[PDB]
């Protein structure tokens, strides 16, 4: 049933950059595993040791002062943003998929300015906060600052916040 | 008594209940909670967070330890009562603890009991 992505679109602060914004990146969510090999076993397994640093990156190609205007703002995730894309799909009807994404800004790349080629400001919020959701669905939200790992709804961090005591 | 009022005589008290016959077991009982009290007055207010239950349970487990290393009871027992612990209770601000704990018993009436036998008669004196 293919799907595939169509258009798509990128907030920062409500206003909409309908416009310049040629690339958007999710944060590539991934645990820390750490190869387990120990007593009784031949061949790894791999362990939930908690995620690694969620980093976010547009870039518009356009001098847009919305971006530019929160870098390395003192109030460390100022900057908000959220990440919308439209996958089409083969029958019409399209997902919305839009990641929130409550962050610092960090870094802006303003690449080789040729005289001939689009300039391509970049950007990489250091992702706090980040709740992603298909379909107006709550697929993962992931809260460091608070430990809430949460896969839609339920919370993997439920256990660990009882015996952390938090 | 004893000669021109050298002393006190008496360490029981006016009580229907022989539980209660020993003012050491009186004064112990009452002393030792005033003691908790000024020592636990930070429990008496603050939200209530998860830890707070083990918070208090352990600086019972403090004082409580410290007044037996210093001789004033023999043993003791603290833990936060569960049949009673409740999301109601803790609602309205109210939760239990147990604190059973044992007193030094006060020595009385040692019981001299001594026999002049001529057991150690022939040991000594007859030719030696």
């Amino acid at each position: 049933i293919p799907q595939t992505l169509t258009n798509t679109n990128l907030f920062i602060d409500g206003v909409s950059f309908a416009g310049d914004v040629p690339s958007l990146t999710l944060p590539k969510l991934a645990v820390k595993t750490e190869q387990y090999r120990a007593g009784g076993m031949d061949a790894p397994v791999s362990i939930d040791m908690g995620l690694e640093a969620m980093e976010a990156k547009f870039s518009t190609n356009g001098a847009r002062r919305e971006a530019l205007n929160f870098f390395g703002l003192a109030d460390q995730s100022a900057f908000n943003g959220v990440f919308r894309g439209s996958f089409k799909g083969q029958k019409g009807a399209s997902v919305p998929v839009v990641a929130t994404l409550r962050g610092l800004l960090k870094e802006v790349d303003p690449g080789d300015w040729k005289a001939g080629e689009k300039a391509e400001f970049k950007y990489a919020v250091a992702v706090s906060y980040y709740k992603l959701e298909v379909d107006g669905r709550e697929v993962y939200e992931i809260d460091p600052v608070n430990g809430v790992r949460a896969i839609n709804g339920v919370d993997q961090l439920a256990g660990m916040r009882n015996d952390l005591g938090l | 008594i004893r000669d021109d009022g050298y002393r006190l005589w008496g360490n029981r008290t006016l009580s229907s209940d022989s539980k209660w016959a020993f003012v050491t077991r009186v004064r112990t009982m009452d002393l030792v909670m005033d003691a908790i009290l000024a020592g636990h007055k930070w429990a008496v207010d603050r939200g209530i967070t998860k830890t707070y239950v083990k918070d208090v349970t352990e600086g019972l487990r403090a004082f409580m330890r410290d007044l037996k290393n210093q001789g004033a009871v023999i043993n003791f027992e603290v833990y936060a009562d569960p049949d009673l612990n409740s999301a109601s209770q803790l609602a309205q601000g109210k939760v239990y603890w147990n604190i059973r704990f044992t007193d030094v018993p006060p020595a009385e009436n040692p019981n001299f009991r001594v026999e002049v036998t001529d057991q150690w008669l022939t040991e000594v004196l007859d030719v030696a």
